[PDB]
RNA sequence: UACUGUUCCCUGGGAUUGGCUUUGGGCUUUUCCUGCGCAGCUUAGGUGGAAGGCGAAGAAGGCCCCCUUCCGGGGGGGCCCGAGCCAUCAGUGAGAUACCACUCUGGAAGAGCUAGAAUUCUAACCUUGUGUCAGGACCUACGGGCCAAGGGACAUUCUC
RNA sequence: AGUGCCGGAAGGUCAAGGAAGUUGGUGACCUGAUGACAGGGGAGCCGGCGACCGAAGCCCCGGUGAACGGCGGCCGUACGGUCCUAAGGUAGCGAAAUUCCUUGUCGGGUAAGUUCCGACCCGCACGAAAGGCGUAACGAUCUGGGCACUGUC
RNA sequence: AGGGCCUAAGAUCAGGCCGAAAGGCGUAGUCGAUGGACAACAGGUGAAUAUUCCUGUACUACCCCUUGUUGGUCCCGAGG
RNA sequence: AAGCGAGUCUUCAUAGGGCAAUUGUCACUGCUUAUGGACCCGAACCUGGGUGAUCUAUCCAUGACCAGGAUGAAGCUUGGGUGAAACUAAGUGGAGGUCCGAACCGACUGAUGUUGAAGAAUCAGCGGAUGAGUUGUGGUUAGGGGUGAAAUGCCACUCGA
RNA sequence: AUCCCGUGUGAAUCAGCAAGGACCACCUUGCAAGGCUAAAUACUCCUGGGUGACCGAUAGCGAAGUAGUACCGUGAGGGA
RNA sequence: GAGUUGAAAAUAAGCAGAGAUCCGGAGAUUCCCGAAUAGGUCAACCUUUCGAACUUCUGCUGAAUCCAUGGGCAGGCAAGAGACAACCUGGCGAACUGAAACAUCUUAGUAGCCAGAGGAAAAGAAAGCAAAAGCGAUUCCCGUAGUAGCGGCGAGCGAA
C-alpha cells in the first residue's frame, strides 16, 4: 500500500543546498526529526 | 516489560490458525523501540522507549502535551 | 519419505527510516518521422474533410554535411540561385504526407508521472574505549553524562 | 544414478502486497403497457473479477563418498560371447562372535574329540575408518590342551 | 570451641537492565569455614564438671603513671 | 414459503393423489427416558501447581588420607671413542595412569542365608591400592527437567519420565 | 452486523456523526472516543435468636479425652 | 449486692458491708519472634553508634552541565506495607472427559496459580431498545423457550 510522508517545513538557517532562511518547501519527517529540529535549524507549519 | 508507558498499549492475545482450524495462542507483540526524542525545552535527547504510534502522537503533539499522561518525567 | 501443527532458521511487503546525485526502466501529452510480396515515376498501414494548396509569411534545380537505410532511394541544416512547384490524368485490391480529420505499426527531442539501481553522505539506528567527567570518596567495578572511533538507513526489533 | 550437503547463469513455477482496466448493487432524473410494478439510470457510496510488476524455495546446472549409502546376471571353451547397471568388490581375510545345509572335507592333538588348532573356499549372507588385516604387552575376559595337586569321582 | 575479625565455593543484591503477575540477570556492598587471624600449662579435688573450680607458675587485650612528639583517625598508594 | 382456509398442497390446469375435516387440563403416586459422580467398588494414565541433590549422577570451594616392601627411566658424572657428534662400561638418580601388599575404596567366584542376624548381609577367598585415586565439611544443577567414561542407568528402598 | 484488540493507514462536527444483523437509499432512534453513584443480588472462618419425620460414639466435623495431637515422612504432605 | 483468691481443689496467707469476687462500657501496660523495619542471622538469638528500614509527603541543600534530575543531611505519629473462610474484580490458563476412535468442536474460559478490594463486588445513567405503535440508567427472579438460531448442521451449544 504505501505512504509518502509530506511535511510543512518552514527554515532557520541558510541550509548547506535547498534553503533561504524563509522557505515553505516540503520534506519527509526524517528531515525534521532526525538532521534539522534536534539541531534547532527549522520549524514545523 | 511489553508496555509503552505514553499510549499504554500491550501485546495481545491470539488464537493463530492453520488452514485445518488446529489453533494455538500467542502474543501479537507491539512495535516498541529503543529511542532518542527530541524535548522542546531543554533541547535534549531523552532516551526513551516507545511504541511506533507513539512518535505519531509526538509529531502530533508536543512532547510536554503528551507526556502530562504518564506523570513521570524528567527522566 | 503417517496426518496435522508448533518452534529454530531463511525470504519478501509494511513501521523504525533520512539525503543528494548519474544511467536506462515502464506509462501519460506535445510534436516529428517511420513503416520497399505484386502493379511499378511510388523505402505506400487502414481510412477520410473533398479538389486548390503553396509561392515573393524571399522559390525550381543544386553545394557539402547531417538523420534513416530490408542500400531501393527517402528526409533535411544553411545558402550561391531567385519566386516556382503542380491534384484528378495512365498503371493498383487503395490514392497521392497539394491542405487536413482520425488512428495501427515503430521510433526521435522536450514535459510530467512514478519505479529500479550503484555509490557515498550522516543525522536515526547498532557497536567500541587501562578517552575523559565527578557526591564527603571510588568506576582498570556494572552502569550514567560528555567529546570521540567504526559501521550505517543496511542491520536489529514489531507486524503481515 | 537416488538421498544429503555445498555452490550456480537464463528459463519455468511462485505469497503477501500493489496495480491499467472490466462487471454488479443502490439511486436523483427521464420513461412504459395493462395490472399493480418495470426499463433504464448522472454524481456519490458500496462490494466483487484482475493485463502487468513480485523474493526465497522448488524444478533446472555443476561439485562432493574417513557425506547417508551401494559394490551384478546368463551362456560357452585360466579364456571368450551377451545382457543390465550409477558401479559391479581392489588389497586383505575366510566354514569366522559371521556357515543355514553342517558333526563340511582334509591334516594335528586324544585309546576314542558335534568343542579345539592349521589348511582348503561350495563367502546361504566378510571386506577396507558402522575401518581391513596383523601385533609385544596387559585381562576377577572368552575358549582348547598339559604338568603338579587333591574326597570332584 | 564457636560468635563480637577476615574472606572462597556459593548465596542475597541498593541504584541499573529485562519480564502478563510470580519474578529473571547483575555491579557496589552484605552474608557464608571446611581455610586465614588471634592469649595457659602442670599438679590437686570430687556421687555426677574440670586446659572451666583449687595451688603454683604463665601469657593476650585494655585504664593509671615517667619520658616524651605535635597533630591524630580514617579513607588511601605499596610491602607482606 | 407468500398465502389460502374446512379445506389446502401437488399443475398448462384439470381429472387424479397426499395431508387434513378436530379436543380436555392441573396435581399426587409409581414405571421408564434424559442431564448431573447417577447402582457400588476398582485402573494404567493425562494435565496444572508445588516439594526434594542428608541417598545417588557431575561439578565447585576448602581440608584430610594412602603401613611396609620391590623394580630401577630420563638426565648427570667418570672412563672407553670421535675433527666434534654418534656410540658404549661403570657409578649416581628415584621416574612410572610400574610391581607385591595392609588401611582405604570396590564387588569376580563359591558356600551360607531365603516367615534371614541383614528389604543385598556373613564367611572363605578376589581387583585397584600415587592416581582418570579415596574421603570429611559447605555448596551447585530439578522433572515437557537435571545428570550420565552411556545401562534408559541415577535423581531420598519410587524412574522409558 | 454489533463490541474489543496488534500491525499499517487515517475522517467529519450537529447542511454533522453512529445505530437499526452485509450493503445503498429513505425514515426512526440516539449522541462514542472524561469521570462518579445507594438499592434489590452473591456467600459463611464467624455473633446473637429460633427450628429439625437430623446424628448419637464404626454415626455426627478428621477431632464428645489437653487433635491436626500420637505417629510416619528430608520435604511438600499424610494422619489415627 | 455475698462471699471470694481461673480448670482440675489440697494446703499456706490474704481480701471482703467504709461494699470486694463478679458482670458491662472506656482507658493503661503488652518480654522475644513474625509485614519486622538499627545491622546480621540457622524464627523466637547475636551485635550495636539504641535507630519505623524502605519508599510519596516537607525543610534545606547541591553531582557529572546553566536550570533540572540523581544524591546527601534533617524533621516527622508516619499515609503505605502484612493477614483474612467463602463470595467478588482483573491477569494467565490446563487436561482427563464427551463426540461411542479423533484433529474442528466439547470439557471451559472451568480447575488451578497470580494480583486486587469490599461488605458486598461489578455493572450503571443511552452514540440504547423497538417498529411506524411505543419504551426510557443499571442489577436480580418468573417468563418467553429449550422457541429463534449456531453446529465435522455431528456430539452438542442456545439467545433476546
Amino acid at each position: 500500500k504505501k505512504v509518502k510522508k509530506i511535511r510543512k517545513i518552514i527554515l532557520k538557517e541558510d541550509i548547506p543546498d535547498l534553503g533561504k532562511k524563509g522557505q515553505l518547501l516540503d520534506v519527509r519527517a526524517g528531515f525534521l526529526r532526525n538532521f534539522l529540529l534536534p539541531l534547532g535549524k527549522a520549524e514545523v507549519v | 516489560r511489553r508496555i509503552c508507558p505514553f499510549t499504554g498499549k500491550k501485546s495481545n492475545k491470539a488464537n493463530r490458525v492453520s488452514h485445518s482450524n488446529h489453533k494455538t495462542k500467542r502474543l501479537q507483540f507491539v512495535n516498541l523501540q529503543y529511542k532518542r526524542v527530541w524535548w522542546e525545552a531543554g533541547k535534549r535527547f531523552v532516551k526513551l522507549r516507545l511504541s511506533t504510534k507513539a512518535l505519531k502522537t509526538i509529531e502530533k503533539n508536543g512532547l510536554d502535551a503528551v507526556a502530562k499522561k504518564a506523570g513521570i518525567d524528567l527522566r
